[PDB]
């Protein structure tokens, strides 16, 4: 019976990203960290966009499924991408601590904007090919399952060691604790979902748990919009 | 303000040549400059536009892919790059300056020309000669194939006045508008397609010919001139 | 440099005033007759409005 | 739908655009400073101090340059005593600078007056004040003569004692440390009395032959842009 | 004999006093309440625009309606198209504290002043093709808050030393000087016939001047700074918003306060005020971010304009009443009609 709920708050979610895109992008001024977040909160948007579509179209039955290509499709991107960003605040945010003058003064207002669509230039151009080859497949091609985990992994470890490196300096400078961590916290399942779906047919039997799982997965989904709110506003 | 030309002379057929000139006396790098020409013994035409900046450049269709219009600003000289000569490509070149914005007067000041020899808004001006007595008023009028008062309000017509042996001089601009210099006895009047210039109490050392101009839509045509003689 | 202050005092004092209620009216009378000729008073039409 | 003069004037609009936005970059590279002081606090030699070595005219600005950052340092001349109308100009300056004479101990108390008065401005409500307390060789030289004791202008320094706290490394008579301690401290209560963000005091100890004062500068003016960051950007 | 002079000097204040308060018969409230108020006035941002770097600290709307021009701290004055949103020019000031910012009736000069307290006038109309300074007067001994031309060869600027000056630009000289304040002259209106003009300063308190004999007229008398002052389109009356949150209303030909525009909701400082061409708003930039539209007879509240996320600094009336244009302390400055 969870079908019933779970498009409600991914319904709901779309409330919320859709009002971040606002508050963060139209309504207050452009701070670097802005942008990084706009971009969180548009892929989650659009992740979502397809997803309740997906859902809309079952509900009516108007079927087709060539969407499912899609969503599965640019599914490894809500990843080098989302972890990627996040790395990219957390750099961010340890050299807006580390080189205060260089952030405020001779810092380009831009790399903003280029660092993402770079982000993005390079993480969907890497998500396009995990879904162009363990679905459809060449040979050796599957080395990139590989060095989209090594990336993956990177940018993990990159997040983690710039988010210890921002606490330990704050201890050595219990909301402020959450601020320094807000952005752990959201790409942890990131990390979670990949792990989940490289390593879900160790173990497969998300048959009888999918209902389920998408719960909370669309769950995290409208609970993004709130942390982007507390880390942006 | 100066503008000083140079580059001219005789060019056999199909050559190329490059046409200078450098504006010594007021700030160049903020104003569009045209090219324009008068054959040996013909009215004004329009060749190029280079705009400040040099971001947006016009050529004329008899002119397009042949000639190439450049601008040095730190050295504040404009090049007519022309390729592949014809024998209707004769004519004296000047370089006219020309600012844009809000109450602007473009086309104030126009060069001492190049003399090159090789060896569209149709504007009217029924009255290719007046004669005149100084001391009475004059109307040169002159038509147009398309209204010039764009919607914003304002119609892009120009009145010039070219002297015998000088360069042209503006009059009138968008119609009403009297220049930096002219006389009060100037004036500018009419509806679109339709245009008068009148010169009330006429004094010598304002007879020659009398051109007008359009600057709704490139390219800018002129008209063959009312030749006022004494 | 006191001086000056009573002789401009002075000059200030021998003015002819004229009662509260008359400029009053005549603050009226011209707010009432320039009235169709603001257009923050009477909004203007959008065709006629340049912004 | 635009004339081909509207298209023009347009492009010339962008072009205008370009040069703000060049502008902008240096302005943002640029960080301005306010310099306070009285006449008998050592002001100009400050400015000369840090300008050798890195008419009715109202407003007198003097560049430099510490570790390829630039700073305009704006003093304010020719203006009457009232302040209050003209200090709205500087609620975007980086850093107010005050230097108070702590030679001077009659005018001492109008000099924290002065202070209060910035400190507690609306205006100056997110400034920091990078204090200079000026004129210490003439300090110690009027402390080690005992002809003016700071009892006689300030009742509570005899009840006064050196905090355990950094003492000045170098040999310094151990109370002309408590006199200057004293001093500062009468400073950093009015900092502390009323504080928000972006406002934090920095007090230093400066005299004239003294050439690291813009060293001292660019340090304080960093830690200011670093709480900005960690304010504006929502890190504390 | 100072005690003499002050004594005398008190007996003729309370003569003005009494003389002043024998021609309070009514009060303009009463004549007023009869007449419809106006109803919410809502105005919309029309154009924005979004060129300077730093705070916009003054804008003075030519005669035409369509040019403007807008001092920012980032030592620009740009000449904005208001229509089209197009920049005019951008000139480049050689001190960066600019307090006033003035455009000719003629729209030939723009002056520009302030911490420099040097008066800078640049001339728009050159040969050259480019703004240049064409005169700089260069004799008051303190901040410049306001300028304000009378035709293209005089100027009148009020000065941080308690002065007022007008300046022949072609000499270069102070024609003449005003004398009477006792503290910072912060605001200027100049009448429609160019024969008088009130100037507000920081003794609370208001002064009427004749420009052409150099005496001050009138004094009225708020309880803190004039920040703003505003002659009302009839030319025998003005306003005054200052920095208790108060716009008040006199009256020449009475020599009188005829209303009080306040509200207990408002407590920052009026910034800036003007009239609407009819004058019957009375429109007031706040420190509170936004602009409130006052009905100058009724003395209501009728709209608020609150578009800015920082004070208003300059407001400002066309000639033809099109629009009100109010720049900030952000870089913006908004065309509300
Ligand atoms: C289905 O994978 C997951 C399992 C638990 C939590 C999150 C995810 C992935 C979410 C998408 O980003």
């Amino acid at each position: 019976t969870l079908f019933l709920a779970t498009v409600l708050v991914s319904l709901c979610g779309l409330v919320g990203n859709g009002t971040v895109i606002w508050l963060l992008g139209f309504r207050i001024k452009r701070n670097p960290f802005s942008v990084y977040i706009l971009n969180l909160a548009g892929a989650d948007f659009a992740f979502l966009f397809c997803k309740s579509v997906r859902f809309l179209l079952l509900v009516l039955n108007r079927s087709v499924a060539v969407l499912n290509v899609l969503i599965r499709g640019v599914t490894f991107s809500s990843y080098l991408g989302g972890l990627s960003l996040l790395m990219a605040v957390s750099v961010e945010r340890c050299l807006s601590v580390l080189f205060p003058i260089w952030y405020r003064c001779r810092r380009l207002a831009q790399l903003s904007a280029i660092a993402c669509a770079l982000i993005w230039g390079l993480s969907l151009c890497m998500g396009i090919l995990v879904f162009l080859c363990v679905h459809f497949v060449d040979f050796l091609c599957d080395v990139v399952n590989l060095v989209y985990n090594g990336m993956f992994f990177l940018t993990f470890l990159v997040l983690c060691a710039s988010s210890l490196a921002l606490l330990i300096w704050v201890q050595c400078f219990r909301i402020v604790l959450l601020t320094v961590l807000a952005f752990l916290v959201l790409g942890l399942p990131l990390g979670a979902g990949l792990l989940a779906d490289r390593l879900s047919p160790s173990l497969p039997c998300f048959d009888i748990l999918l209902p389920i799982l998408h719960l909370l997965s669309a769950l995290n989904s409208g609970v993004n919009p709130l942390i982007y709110f507390f880390m942006g506003r | 303000v100066q503008l000083v030309e140079s580059g001219g002379g005789l060019v056999q057929p199909g050559g190329s040549r490059k046409l200078s000139c450098s504006a010594s006396g007021f700030a160049f790098s903020s104003f569009g400059m045209h090219w324009v020409r008068q054959a040996p013994e013909k009215g004004l035409e329009w060749v190029a536009y280079i705009s400040s900046g040099s971001g947006t450049i016009y050529y004329a269709d008899t002119v397009k892919g042949r000639f190439t219009i450049s601008r040095d600003d730190p050295k504040n000289t404009l090049f007519l790059q022309m390729t592949s000569l014809r024998s209707e490509d004769t004519a004296m070149y000047y370089c006219v300056r020309s600012i844009y914005y809000y109450g602007s007067s473009p086309f104030d000041f126009w060069g001492q020309g190049t003399t090159l020899t090789v060896s569209d808004i149709v504007m009217t001006q029924a009255t290719s000669s007046v004669p005149v007595t100084p001391g009475e008023s004059v109307s040169i009028s002159c038509r147009s194939s398309k209204s010039l008062l764009h919607s914003n309000g304002n119609t892009y017509l120009y009145w010039f006045l070219q002297r015998p042996g000088q360069s042209p001089q503006l009059l009138i601009y968008r119609m009403s508008n009297l220049a930096s210099g002219v006389p009060d006895r100037f004036s500018g009047s009419g509806s679109g397609t339709a245009f008068t210039l009148t010169i009330s109490r006429l004094e010598a050392e304002d007879v020659g010919v009398y051109y007008c101009m359009q600057h709704l839509e490139y390219p800018l045509t002129f008209g063959a001139g009312t030749k006022l003689e004494l | 440099q006191a001086r000056k202050l009573v002789e401009q005092l002075k000059m200030e004092a021998n003015i002819d005033r004229i009662k509260v209620s008359k400029a009053a009216a005549d603050l009226m009378a011209y707010c009432e007759a320039h009235a169709k000729e603001d257009p923050l008073l009477t909004p203007v039409p959008a065709s006629e409005n340049p912004f | 739908t635009l004339s081909a003069e509207d298209k023009a004037a347009v492009e010339r609009s962008k072009m205008i655009e370009k040069q703000l936005q060049k502008d902008k970059q240096v302005y943002r590279r640029t960080l301005r400073l306010l310099l306070l002081g009285a006449d008998n606090s050592g002001k100009s030699t400050i400015v000369k101090q840090m300008r050798i070595y890195h008419k009715t005219s109202g407003i007198f600005e003097t560049k430099f340059q510490v570790d390829k950052v630039n700073f305009h340092m704006f003093d304010v001349g020719a203006q009457r005593d009232e302040r209050r109308k003209w200090i709205q100009c500087f609620n975007d300056v980086t850093a107010i600078i005050f230097v108070v004479d702590s030679s001077d101990y009659n005018r001492l108390q109008e000099a924290l007056n002065d202070f209060k008065s910035i400190w507690n401005n609306r205006w100056l409500r997110t400034i920091s004040v990078i204090l200079f307390l000026n004129k210490q060789d003439l300090l110690a030289e009027k402390v080690l003569a005992g002809k003016s004791k700071i009892e006689d202008y300030f009742p509570e320094f005899a009840r006064y004692t050196t905090p355990e706290d950094a003492t000045p490394e170098p040999g310094e008579d151990p109370r002309v440390t408590r006199a200057k301690y004293f001093i500062r401290k009468e400073f950093v209560d009015i900092s502390t009395a009323s504080g928000d963000g972006r406002h934090i005091c920095y007090p230093h100890f400066t005299c004239s032959v003294d050439t690291e004062n813009a060293r001292r500068i660019f340090n304080d003016c960093k830690d200011i842009i670093l709480q900005m960051n960690l304010r504006e950007y929502n890190l504390v | 004999e100072l005690d003499q002079l002050r004594q005398e000097a008190e007996q003729l204040k309370n003569q003005i006093r009494d003389a002043r308060k024998a021609c309070a018969d009514a009060t303009l409230s009463q004549i007023t309440n009869n007449i419809d108020p106006v109803g919410r006035i809502q105005m919309r941002t029309r154009r924005t625009l979004r060129g300077h770097l730093a705070k916009i600290y003054a804008m003075h709307w030519g005669t035409d309606s369509r040019l403007l021009v807008s001092a920012s701290q980032d030592g620009k004055l740009i000449i904005w198209d208001s229509y089209t949103t197009n920049k005019v020019h951008a000139i480049p000031l050689r001190s960066s504290w600019v307090m006033t910012c003035a455009y000719a009736p003629s729209g030939n000069y723009v002056a520009c002043g302030g911490l420099d307290n040097i008066c800078s006038i640049y001339n728009l109309k050159t040969r050259e093709g480019n703004v240049r300074v064409s005169r700089e007067l260069a004799g008051h001994t303190g901040y410049l808050s306001c300028c304000r031309f009378l035709d293209d060869n005089q100027i009148v600027t009020s000065s941080g030393d308690t002065t007022c000056a007008l300046w022949d630009i072609e000499t270069g000289q102070q024609t003449t000087t005003f004398t009477g304040h006792t503290g910072d002259v912060m605001s200027l209106s100049l009448a429609p016939d160019t024969r008088l003009f009130v100037s507000g300063a920081c003794d609370a308190s208001a002064k009427l001047w004749d420009v052409r004999e150099g005496m001050c007229r009138q004094t009225f008398t708020h309880e803190s700074d004039i920040n703003a002052i505003c002659f009302f389109p009839n030319g025998n009356a003005f306003a005054t918003g200052s920095d208790d949150a108060t716009c008040r209303l006199f009256d020449l030909r009475a020599d009188q306060e005829l209303m009080t525009y306040s509200h207990d909701n408002i407590i920052c400082g009026i910034t800036s005020v003007s009239f609407s061409k009819s004058g019957r708003l009375l429109l007031a930039g706040y420190d509170d971010f936004n602009c409130n539209v006052w009905d100058a007879l009724k003395a209501d509240r009728a709209g608020v304009l609150a578009g800015h996320d920082n004070r208003v600094s300059c407001l400002g009336v066309t000639d033809d009443g099109m629009a009100v244009a109010t720049g900030s302390w952000d870089s913006f400055l908004k065309i509300w009609n």
